[PDB]
């Protein structure tokens, strides 16, 4: 029961953890994307990349 | 390159009719490129001319 001018802010762990999950995925993204296409430039096809 | 005759009737861009893979994967990351830009590049109200 505080008084409700009291708030709480935290720092590290949590913001790095948060960051790195935001980054995860469009980087694994961007890259699977990447790989596909200068795939498919090297073997001219659809399904050999894949 | 002046006007030469066409090699094996294919001009300069001989080689552009041969890679149908890549052509495809090339105009799907300019679309990409072109939208993920969109949605980050800056958009200003004015040129910065000071």
């Amino acid at each position: 029961n505080l008084p409700v001018d009291i708030t709480t802010q935290f720092q590290g762990s949590t913001l790095a953890f948060q960051s790195a999950l935001g980054s995860t995925v469009w980087l694994i993204v961007a890259a699977v994307v990447a790989m596909y296409i200068v795939l498919g430039i090297l073997y001219e096809s659809f399904i050999h990349p894949i | 390159m002046q006007v030469l005759p066409p090699s094996s009737t294919g001009g300069p861009s001989r080689l552009f009719i041969m890679r149908p893979v890549a052509t495809t994967l090339l105009m799907v990351a300019i679309l990409l490129a072109g939208i993920i830009g969109y949605r980050a590049l800056p958009v200003s109200a004015l040129p910065e001319v000071d």
